């Protein structure tokens, strides 16, 4: 309904540590640093970023690096999906989404994608439309911003991307969150194996616990 | 900071890194995301083979740079 408008308007972002409220400026990476308390966190899932060798989890194989522990529904993972696959997750769950711009839209000067970014320019920053190519069916947004829009809807409705995982993806997610490399049990056929992995992942690894959700 | 990793061919995946990340760190991030063991990963940037102990900044790898991933095959 108003999902696209809500993505396009200026959003807030709150420091998960000190609760300070900001206006989100798009255009940067996923590493956010609170200017008030210096807490570093992911813009997608609000989990903490740990610098090299200060992460708490044994054994985080990415321990020797700057990293966070992102849930499977963080944009960190979902930005790699095709728009078609993100659309399928929404469609499978009866969630409407835009493929065309608002009926009463407004021409973007130069562009291109209409999303306003704070861009780096010689000697500072400048607010400017994204301007990237806008494929048909991407609601007037570029590929990356269209995917962010779809992810905003996926997260709002607490949709689980694992429902669409292939067996290899279930195995990878299993290794990541449950720290064990799964394998078929003796007597277990490939479909039963996939079903077991999906079942175990769903009941043992929650979706992002700090991703804001529709509360109704 | 976002970088891209593409195979041949080949989905493009994204990683969040910092310029001081080692190539070893990058391979571990690819393993986390895609399940490919680091020992099977060969990463290339602008025709240059990336060596484990060096960092992204050593190779002038910056925001939205694209790395190429080629699978390694060893005999038994
Ligand atoms: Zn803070
Ligand atoms: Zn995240
Ligand atoms: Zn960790
Ligand atoms: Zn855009
Ligand atoms: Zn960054």
């Amino acid at each position: 309904a108003q999902g696209l408008a809500m993505y396009l308007q200026e959003n807030g972002i709150d420091c998960p540590k000190c609760k300070f409220s900001y206006a989100l400026a798009r255009g940067g990476c996923m590493h956010f640093h609170c200017t008030q308390c210096r807490h570093q966190f992911c813009s997608g899932c609000y989990n903490a970023f740990y610098a090299k060798n200060k992460c708490p989890e044994p054994n985080c194989r990415v321990k020797k690096s700057l990293h966070g522990h992102h849930p499977r529904d963080c944009l960190f993972y979902l930005r790699d999906w095709t728009a078609l696959r993100l659309q399928k997750l929404l469609q499978d769950n009866n969630v409407m989404f835009n493929t065309e711009p608002p009926a009463g839209a407004r021409a973007v000067p130069g562009g291109g994608c209409r999303v306003i970014e704070q861009k780096e320019v010689p000697n500072g920053l400048r607010d400017e439309a994204c301007g990237k190519e806008t494929p048909a069916g991407y609601a007037g947004l570029c590929q990356a911003h269209y995917k962010e829009y779809l992810v905003s809807l996926i997260n709002a409705h607490s949709l689980d991307p694992a429902t669409l995982y292939e067996v290899e993806e279930l195995e990878t997610a299993t290794e990541r969150y449950l720290h064990v490399r799964p394998q078929p049990l003796a007597g277990e056929d490939p479909p039963a194996y996939q079903a077991r992995l999906l079942q175990k992942l769903t009941e043992e690894v929650p979706l992002g616990q700090s991703i804001p959700r529709r509360r109704k | 900071m976002q970088i891209f990793v593409k195979t041949l061919t080949g989905k493009t995946i994204t990683l969040e890194v910092e310029p001081s990340d080692t190539i070893e760190n990058v391979k571990a991030k690819i393993q986390d995301k895609e399940g490919i063991p680091p020992d099977q990963q060969r990463l290339i940037f602008a025709g240059k083979q990336l060596e484990d102990g060096r960092t992204l900044s050593d190779y002038n790898i910056q925001k939205e740079s694209t790395l190429h991933l080629v699978l390694r095959l060893r005999g038994g």
